[PDB]
């Protein structure tokens, strides 16, 4: 049988991203964080391509298409960067980009240290569960579902079952290999908390890009267009409680 | 602007 759902998966993954950073200057929080945030916007582009190319994403109501983009951007990204890290260079720095790589020195001018150490924790998890190549590709795709508003959306219920169909392919393809409903089990445990524990990341980043932007004319920090609209009028949504993720496990 | 626009 032909694996039609990961073929899809695998064909639509973007290619490499660069930042645009000079290497050459010494490190500053100005330099540091303006690339970051035009990494940012250049990786949103690719984000949106990618999307709209899912099986079933145009199953969804054109403003839910855009509003499930603007408040999962920030976990789907962290997620990613988390793999390149490992793949690349087995989580020794994060992989932001080629052109883009921090060591801890350059996490600790970032000015968001304990952020960065936790997700060079992420970075790890995939090499400690062995995650599979196939396996970080539907749990990638899942993280765009994973966040919505409690006023819910425009059609909440095509929403539900697009959401249903990719968690039912998670299980397929943990069911591959695995002739044992307990060994199934215990993956599908280890992925869910993995998938959970994007979340807490996320939020504190939001945080993070937020204050930033609020000071960002007093630090000297560049953002681009898409990024400030998005960090002005849809993370603060999160932030107060409006929108929030849907955890698998309580916490 | 126009939101995102290539959505
Ligand atoms: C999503 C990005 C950029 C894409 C990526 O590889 C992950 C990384 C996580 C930190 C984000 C950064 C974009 C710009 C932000 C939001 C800065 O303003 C502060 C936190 C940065």
């Amino acid at each position: 049988c032909q694996p039609i759902f990961l073929n899809v998966l695998e064909a639509i993954e973007p290619g490499v991203v660069c930042a645009g950073h000079d290497n050459n200057q010494p490190d500053s929080f100005a330099a540091l964080l303006s690339s970051l945030n035009e990494l940012g916007e250049r990786q949103l582009v690719h984000v949106v391509k990618w999307a709209k190319a899912l099986p079933g994403f145009r199953n969804l109501h054109v403003d839910d298409q855009m509003a499930v983009i603007q408040y999962s951007w920030m976990g789907l990204m962290v997620f990613a960067m988390g793999w390149r890290s490992f793949t690349n260079v087995n989580s020794r720095m994060l992989y932001f980009a080629p052109d883009l790589v921090f060591n801890e020195y350059r996490m600790h001018k970032s000015r968001m240290y304990s952020q960065c150490v936790r997700m060079r924790h992420l970075s790890q998890e995939f090499g400690w569960l062995q995650i599979t190549p196939q396996e970080f590709l539907c749990m990638k795709a899942l993280l765009l579902f994973s966040i919505i508003p409690v006023d819910g959306l425009k059609n909440q219920k095509f929403f539900d079952e697009l959401r249903m169909n990719y968690i039912k392919e998670l299980d397929r393809i943990i069911a591959c290999k695995r002739k044992n409903p307990t060994s199934c089990s215990r993956r599908f445990y280890q992925l869910t908390k993995l998938l959970d524990s994007v979340q807490p990341i996320a939020r504190e980043l939001h945080q993070f890009t937020f204050d930033l932007l609020i000071k960002s004319h007093m630090v000297s920090v560049d953002f681009p267009e898409m990024m400030a609209e998005i960090i002005s009028v849809q993370v603060p949504k999160i932030l107060s409680g409006k929108v929030k993720p849907i955890y698998f496990h309580t916490q | 602007h126009k939101i995102l626009h290539r959505l």
